[PDB]
């Protein structure tokens, strides 16, 4: 009785699975047939073949999805800040307070280079600062760090160290992936969502 | 009744005012908070309140761009407004001179009724609108994102930032609950803030075609 | 089976293979193998230069 | 005696039927109601219901009642939660992409053949599709001329 | 006698790895027939294939 | 109810005669007069459910409890198993875990 | 520290070593890092020796035990809720039916 | 010079093809080749070296155009 069911259970399945893939089969070229039209420009509007605009920017931002490393997001600061203090780690240069922190990074980001990125990621990358800013002065004042680079126990300055070459990398490595991370003109967005949708 | 029927009006009066403020006509701050005891008190019983002559408004006047603009708005008490009423609404306007009026029926419209009010006039502009669909801010939902009409100026530096035409545009039907919120004609345009995820806004534009 | 579907939209074409495959880790991900007996078949136009 | 007892005395003709269903956060339990109907507008109109934070299933009506975004937004996010249903995940700009195809004529389209005779415009993919004589026929009537665009 | 076990990496999915040398013994050797008929008839006239 | 003449055995109409309401059939003259009151109840279903429904202690009829998660390590937990895919050799999971409002939804 | 598994390795989701190194040094050293542990993994795990028998699915004397137990008591909650639904009344769930 | 600065993939492709198609038909090599008999792999390292004397003409939708050079592009 208990094999009788189980392969009534395996039939079932299978018979799910045949009608699943005709079904998805049909809705896929019906979904690309209709969504091949489709393209990115070169003025970061997605214009359809007649000409007419669909988008005056893809997904509002124009990041391409396969670039996205986050969860439906370009970057993961967090990730992106440990890799910099690993790969570059200074040991010649002291550490930054907060406010030695949030001066260096408006410094940076007044920058020309920093003009043409949106506006969204530039709040992003300053919500960002400010959080590690008052995660670092919370840790000095628990532990009695004193922004002078005084302090008799150095490794206290090993809790939460960061230096401005540090966070002159952070800086270059987010706008450049941000950059690079931008809908390429020319390509199918169409054609790549009909196939996201139907997979 | 006498307790629903009320809170109804009352909540299509504000709604109303609402629309006018949208719409950049003169309300006052006491108009557009109007709690339910100055409507009690205004009228607090059915048959004491007159929905054809005591809920008629005339101070509607679009005080940003002519004074001497003047709209009205009419609130028929028949469920169904017939060719008649229409008429009398039509030669009150022509006495009164005046050219945009609102009519708030209360079950619905006949279509001889929905077709003579198509081609009143081109100088007499009315629009209809159910109080089933006046009982809830459409501006207030959720789902429905900030427009705002922008002018033939702004239209202008639209078009010239991206150097497009005004068929090129995503097109809105005039039919649309917003575009009659809102009353715009064919060829204004109006621009959506949708609110994204994060902090930041997507900015699109519409054309009413 | 019509023309646009079949003759249009999805055509046969020469210059191609169909095999059963068989798993070799000793090969780089971008690098696939190929029989000795098709890759006399399958041939390449090369345009004789300096 | 067939159909006395079929009158509808209160409530919404088109409203089959409706649930309260409950939400057991931690903070506090709330109550809301789930309509297995077909008409948007007169739950919002009714008495005690915020209609402001109404939404629906159907598109047709979310676009027939509060206009064209809605409509989209409600796909998007419908379109979502099925998708997350199931467990997988697909990238937001995906299905915002497909709303705004959907709703850039100021009219909910459909992918059916339908639909996409309404927005598209070139002969050879509509005749390719579906109703190849037919779509053949008609462009050799009006004698539509068909870019290669 | 199989030997359920990984080997080399070449039986990642569903694969198997054989042994030369029981191949050349005699393990899994195959024999296909294949028929090939022809006909001489004899048509109307009077003559016939030859 | 349904009535039927005693005569030929057809179905018996009300109509109204010249002194009283009756009974009568449309191929007899067979008639008969209401003399007392007569009635037919049918008694149509009340509705009897309150529909009131998603209760905790009514929501938590399921086997997980006291389980490790890979979201929130809390102990009360949600699972569930399907096998509805031949494609995919393995089995599917969906693993909720609602202990402190977390409410998660997985693979 | 950690051991090497599906959710660091496979092809699952984001945190992926390859896709570190992919957004990080670009795709050359990710498809190199890839064909070294592809290289290198069927070696070890040939040499090291993996294999699964009879032994590895068959039951413990608790386990048995354990399974015995649980199956009398499910047995007779179901026998219990089966006469409390057949004589008598039964807590009905909200939402649906007694069955 | 509004457009993005970066030279897309696509433009990389139809570029490195260019140029291999034009190399097989007996173009002249600016990167002094050493024994590649293969003319993707020299377009390859001309596009390395910044040598191909190839223009991009990027339209935009409403007509105009702008040029930009392969060695004024930022390659990845
Ligand atoms: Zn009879
Ligand atoms: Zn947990």
């Amino acid at each position: 009785t208990e094999f009788f069911f189980h392969t009534m259970a395996g039939r079932e399945g299978l018979v799910d699975t045949a009608v699943k893939t005709a079904e998805t089969g049909y809705m896929q070229r019906r979904l690309v047939k209709s969504l091949e039209d489709l393209c990115s420009q070169y003025d970061l509007t997605v214009r359809s073949s007649t000409g007419d605009i669909i988008q005056f920017i893809y997904g509002g931002d124009g990041l391409d999805p396969a670039a996205m490393e986050g969860k439906d997001e370009p970057l993961e600061f967090k990730r992106v800040l440990d890799n910099i203090k690993a790969v570059f780690p200074c040991p010649s240069e002291p550490a930054l307070s907060k406010n030695e922190l949030i001066l260096t990074t408006e410094s940076i980001m007044k920058k020309s280079e920093f003009l043409c990125c949106q506006d969204s990621f530039l709040q992003e990358i300053k919500k960002f600062i400010k959080g590690v800013s008052e995660k670092i002065k919370k840790t000095r004042d628990k532990y009695g760090i004193n922004d002078n680079g005084t302090t008799e126990p150095r490794v206290l300055y090993q809790l939460d160290r960061i230096t401005p070459t540090q966070v002159e990398k952070f800086l270059e490595t987010c706008r450049d992936k941000y950059m690079r991370a931008q809908m390429e003109p020319g390509s199918a967005v169409g054609a790549l969502c009909a196939q996201s949708i139907g997979e | 009744d006498d307790e629903e029927e009320t809170y109804r009006l009352w909540k299509i009066r504000k709604t109303i005012m609402q629309l006018c403020h949208d719409r950049g006509y003169l309300v006052t701050q006491d108009e557009l908070d109007q709690t339910l005891e100055e409507f009690k008190a205004q009228s607090g019983d059915k048959p004491s309140e007159g929905r054809p002559r005591r809920t008629d408004l005339t101070v509607l006047v679009a005080h940003n761009d002519d004074p001497t603009d003047q709209m009205f708005v009419f609130f028929p008490e028949e469920p169904k407004v017939g060719i008649k009423t229409i008429k009398v609404y039509c030669q009150r306007m022509q006495e009164e001179n005046i050219t945009r009026a609102l009519i708030v029926v209360q079950q619905g419209m006949t279509p001889s009724a929905k077709q003579s009010l198509v081609d009143m006039a081109p100088k007499y502009i009315l629009e209809q609108f159910l109080q089933q669909e006046l009982l809830i801010n459409i501006t207030e939902h959720e789902l429905v994102p900030e427009h705002v009409v922008m002018t033939k100026e702004e239209v202008t530096e639209l078009l010239a930032r991206y150097k497009l035409r005004e068929n090129q545009l995503p097109r809105i039907q005039a039919g649309d609950p917003v575009a009659r919120y809102f009353g715009i004609k064919r060829g204004q345009v109006v621009k959506i803030i949708r609110p994204s995820e994060t902090a930041g806004r997507y900015i699109t534009y519409r054309l009413v075609q | 089976q019509g023309r646009f579907r079949g003759n249009l939209s999805g055509k046969r074409v020469d210059f191609s293979g169909r095999t059963v495959i068989s798993p070799d880790p000793n090969l780089r991900i971008d690098e696939v193998a190929v029989p000795v007996h098709v890759a006399k078949i399958l041939t390449f136009p090369e345009k004789v230069n300096k | 005696k067939e159909d006395l007892p079929k009158v509808v005395v209160q409530g919404i003709p088109e409203v089959s039927r409706a649930v309260i269903h409950i939400d057991e956060q931690s903070g506090k339990e709330k109550y809301k109601l789930l309509v297995e109907g077909d008409n948007l507008r007169a739950v919002m109109a009714t008495h005690g219901v915020k209609g402001t934070r109404t939404t629906s299933n159907n598109t047709y009506e979310v676009e027939k009642t509060l206009g064209i975004e809605a409509a989209r937004t409600t796909i998007i996010n419908e379109i979502q939660y099925t998708m997350v249903n199931h467990g997988m995940s697909i990238d937001r700009r995906h299905v915002m992409l497909l709303s705004d195809l959907m709703t850039y004529k100021g009219e909910v389209l459909g992918i059916t053949r339908f639909g996409l005779a309404k927005m598209k415009e070139s002969v050879l993919m509509l005749a390719s599709f579906e109703k190849t004589a037919d779509h053949l026929f008609d462009a050799a009537y009006f004698g539509q001329k068909d870019s290669v665009c | 006698t199989v030997a359920v076990m990984s080997y080399s990496g070449y039986d990642i999915e569903d694969a198997l790895v054989l042994n030369k040398a029981s191949l050349d013994r005699g393990f899994g050797r195959c024999l296909v027939y294949k028929n090939a008929k022809c006909t001489l008839k004899r048509y109307t006239n009077q003559t016939f294939d030859k | 109810m349904l009535l039927f003449c005693p005569g030929c055995g057809n179905g018996l109409i009300v109509e109204e005669g010249q002194r009283c309401h009756r009974f009568a059939c449309n191929t007899c003259p067979y008639v008969h007069n209401i003399t007392r009151k007569v009635t037919n109840r049918k008694y149509p279903k009340l509705k009897e459910v309150d529909d009131v429904l998603g209760g905790a202690a009514a929501w938590e009829n399921v086997d997980s409890t006291a389980e490790s998660c890979p979201k929130c390590e809390h102990p009360r937990a949600y699972f569930m198993q399907l096998q509805t895919r031949s494609a995919d050799e393995p089995m599917t999971t969906f693993y909720k875990c609602c202990n402190a409002q977390c409410g998660h939804r997985w693979r | 520290s950690g051991s090497m598994d599906k959710g660091t390795l496979g092809s699952g989701s984001k945190n992926n070593i390859f896709y570190i190194l992919l957004r990080d040094w670009g795709q050359n050293e990710a498809a190199d890092a890839m064909s070294r542990l592809a290289r290198l993994a069927p070696v070890y795990l040939s040499n090291r020796g993996f294999s699964i028998g009879i032994g590895d699915v068959t039951p413990g004397q608790g386990l048995l035990k354990a399974k015995y137990e649980l199956l009398n008591a499910g047995y007779k909650k179901c026998d219990e809720y089966i006469e409390a639904l057949n004589t008598g009344k039964l807590q009905q769930q909200p939402g649906c039916t007694a069955e | 010079r509004i457009t993005t600065p970066y030279m897309t993939k696509y433009e990389r492709a139809r570029v490195l093809g260019t140029r291999a198609l034009q190399i097989a038909m007996c173009a002249p090599v600016m990167v002094e080749l050493e024994g590649e008999t293969d003319p993707l792999l020299i377009a390859m390292k001309e596009l390395k070296a910044r040598k191909i004397p190839i223009i991009i003409r990027r339209y935009l939708p409403d007509g105009s155009y702008e040029d930009w050079g392969v060695d004024e592009l930022i390659i990845t």
